[PDB]
């Protein structure tokens, strides 16, 4: 809400996708497009900086050795 | 010029430096109204009876109800806050600032040095996203206020030791200029029960009180451990002390120009409360160096090394493998070194060689 | 030029005089800086331009918006004070005192060798006397090369082998003050030994 | 008693420590001379 317009992003595609994740990182995915937008000096987010955000919040980086599943 | 050679042949001495006694005058006067001064009762406000009533509680002593001076903020005097009373009629004198833990005080005036940025390289990408996170909040949060999100509350910079995550942030805190506690966790931990805890929330105090600051705790690893059940009373002690930190940092009261970087070397053991976003928004990676970072730290870390005809730094660094940056310097020191071994002023190249010889067997 | 020697006259007055006022203010001074100081701890520093909070010996902890009749410079914080009996003024600073272990951490200042008591280790002693003194006297040619000299020496090997002895003979030769400072000692007495 | 503060009659004082009441910096007696007093021995000092 106090953010800037997202010019029209899935927002509520970016919902439905199902992934486990806190309102603590909903607020670090909305922090981290807000960031992006700073680096690349534009004030209106858009799909791909949002993308970008959604990416490194949520990474959940695993590697896991293949054998254990 | 009959009696004027330079002045009056007696004014060029009565001027000047037999008025030296003038200011021996002016520090007789200091001295004066140092005589005059009677020192001054210290306390902490307790409460606020009233609009001139205050229950002030003096240290190591009893606690009396007094008022405070004609002149004087009294918005500010909130319960807590160190003061001053007047040792015969005890009446508030004048406010102090939150007395500071001396450990705490031990850790916040160790100078960082003030090194530059140049003195880093090879981490143009972290430097970058650190710079961002940190002083840009510290520059320009009008930034921050208009693009519609709050300023980030710190990092975690992660990697083998000696990839420079403490030279990192004691450059940040150089460029910044701003207050600097540089703590290293498991020194915070002590063998009495509710001592570290109390020493966390005392460095939070001080941040708070001296903004805008910058926490930097080295090997986070320490204190923060994925909380577990079972554990020894020292698990559970370092436990409750990770949950103050949680809580100092995201806490019921929001830290304000307050920004923290945590450095470990073993980023998976950290909790996934500390790990969450809104305490540590931000992990870096701060990894080993790659050729063109290797060369970088070379080159940077040469400089003040006297060279003579000809210094090259890639057969160093194809020839160097697996050093950090602190492998780097200590090849650059030992080359030094061995400048004198051999009675030179100077350095050579094949003094690097021998010196990233021994420094490479040395890792070994 | 008649003036100037008017003015000369007057000035010789003013200094004829001031300098009795002078001496009735150190009169003074004594008066009140006489002799049964009280010492303190000076706790630390504030700047207001500096003030200083302080622990009388006698439990009482006190603020001093002026730092007495002594200089306020050096003012350590924990530096032993002699503060005013009554006033509670900083009239004379005092010499440090012991910590505890450091008393306790025996000087043993005059080790008596002279490197006839170390023998077998001449290759070992020459390469102490490279690395800690010959940097010592020389340290001007080492910042000739703009490189920082050696701070702090190693050694390694098995138990009994003139370690101890070396290091002692290098505190003779350069007269240096000893600290033995254990190794197993340290391990044990609670978190803190940091 | 404690500390000598080298007086050397230069600096005749001495800190000593009042029992529980406190620590001081004190003078001579004309009675006493300096050379009987030195560190650590039982001194009787006045009250005011
Ligand atoms: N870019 C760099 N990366 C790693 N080390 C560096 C770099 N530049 C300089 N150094 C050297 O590494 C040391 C930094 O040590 P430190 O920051 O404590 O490493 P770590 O953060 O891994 O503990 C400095 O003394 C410096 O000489
Ligand atoms: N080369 C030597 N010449 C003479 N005495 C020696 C020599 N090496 C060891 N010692 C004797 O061994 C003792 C010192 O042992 P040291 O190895 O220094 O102690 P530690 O092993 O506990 O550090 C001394 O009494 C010393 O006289």
């Amino acid at each position: 809400s106090k953010m800037n317009l997202s010019e029209e992003v899935d927002l509520e595609d970016y919902v439905a996708r199902p992934d486990k994740i806190s309102g603590a990182d909903i607020n670090s995915i909305c922090q981290e497009s807000g960031m992006l937008a700073v680096r690349e000096n534009r004030y209106i987010v858009l799909a791909k900086d949002f993308e970008k955000a959604y990416k490194t919040v949520i990474k959940k980086d695993e590697q896991e050795h293949e054998f254990y599943k | 010029l009959l009696e004027h050679k330079e002045i009056d042949g007696r004014l060029k001495e009565l001027r000047e430096q037999l008025k030296e006694l003038t200011k021996q005058y002016e520090k007789s006067e200091n001295d004066l109204k140092a005589l005059q001064s009677v020192g001054q009762i210290v306390g902490e406000v307790l409460k606020q009876l009233t609009e001139e009533k205050f229950i002030v509680k003096a240290t190591n002593g009893p606690r009396y109800v007094v008022g405070c001076r004609r002149q004087l903020d009294k918005s500010k005097l909130k319960p807590g806050t160190r003061v001053a009373l007047d040792m015969t009629t005890l009446t508030i004198m004048r406010y102090l600032p939150r007395e500071v833990d001396p450990l705490v005080y031990n850790m916040s005036h160790e100078d960082p040095g003030n090194v530059s940025y140049s003195e880093i390289g090879g981490l143009s990408e972290q430097i970058r996203e650190l710079r961002e996170v940190i002083e840009l909040p510290l520059t320009n949060p009008e930034l921050f206020q208009r693009v519609g999100i709050i300023p980030p509350k710190g990092c975690l910079l992660y990697g083998p030791p000696g990839t420079g995550k403490t030279l990192l942030a004691r450059a940040v805190a150089s460029q910044l200029d701003c207050n600097f506690l540089k703590v290293v966790s498991s020194s915070i931990v002590d063998k009495y029960i509710g001592e570290s805890a109390r020493l966390i929330r005392e460095m939070f105090n001080y941040a708070r009180d001296h903004q805008p600051c910058i926490i930097f705790m080295d090997e986070i690893d320490a204190i923060g451990g994925r909380r577990f059940s079972e554990g020894t009373s020292a698990d559970r002690e370092i436990q409750r002390t990770l949950m103050e930190l949680l809580n100092q940092m995201d806490g019921f009261d929001t830290l304000h120009r307050v920004k923290m970087i945590m450095a470990t070397n073993r980023p998976d053991t950290l909790d996934p409360a500390l790990l969450r976003p809104g305490r540590l928004d931000r992990k870096i990676h701060i990894d080993l160096p790659n050729e063109q970072a290797r060369l970088d730290i070379l080159k940077i870390h040469a400089g003040p090394i006297t060279k003579h005809g000809e210094i090259d730094y890639e057969a160093i660094v194809k020839l160097s493998d697996g050093f950090n940056g602190a492998d780097l310097r200590n090849v650059c020191t030992e080359a030094g070194m061995f400048a004198i071994r051999a009675d030179h002023d100077f350095v050579v190249q094949e003094d690097f060689m021998k010196a990233v010889r021994k420094v490479a067997d040395s890792k070994k | 030029i008649k003036i100037m020697k008017s003015e000369v006259l007057r000035v010789t007055h003013e200094l004829q005089a001031m300098k009795d006022k002078i001496k009735e203010n150190s009169e003074k001074i004594k008066v009140n800086k006489t002799l049964p100081y009280l010492v303190s701890n000076v706790i630390e520093l504030l700047d207001v331009g500096k003030c200083a909070v302080i622990k009388t010996s006698t439990r009482q902890t006190y603020f001093l918006p002026v730092i007495g009749l002594v200089d306020a410079e050096k003012l350590k914080p924990g530096d032993l004070v002699g503060v005013n009996k009554d006033s509670y003024l900083i009239l004379e600073t005092l010499p440090t005192e012991y910590d505890s272990r450091v008393k306790a951490m025996e000087v043993d200042e005059r080790p008596t060798e002279q490197y006839s008591d170390i023998g077998g280790l001449d290759k070992q002693i020459q390469e102490l006397v490279e690395a800690i003194v010959l940097p010592m006297n020389h340290k001007e040619k080492f910042e000739n090369l703009g490189i920082q000299p050696p701070k702090g020496v190693l050694m390694y090997g098995p138990p009994g082998t003139g370690k101890t002895l070396l290091a002692r003979a290098c505190a003779a030769q350069t007269k240096a003050t000893f600290l033995k400072l254990a190794g197993p000692q340290l391990v044990q007495m609670f978190i803190g030994d940091g | 008693c404690t500390k000598i503060i080298n007086a050397d009659s230069e600096d005749p004082k001495y800190i000593i420590n009042v029992k529980q009441f406190a620590k001081f910096v004190v003078d001579l007696s004309d009675q006493v001379a300096p050379t009987d007093i030195e560190e650590g021995m039982r001194v009787g000092v006045d009250r005011n």
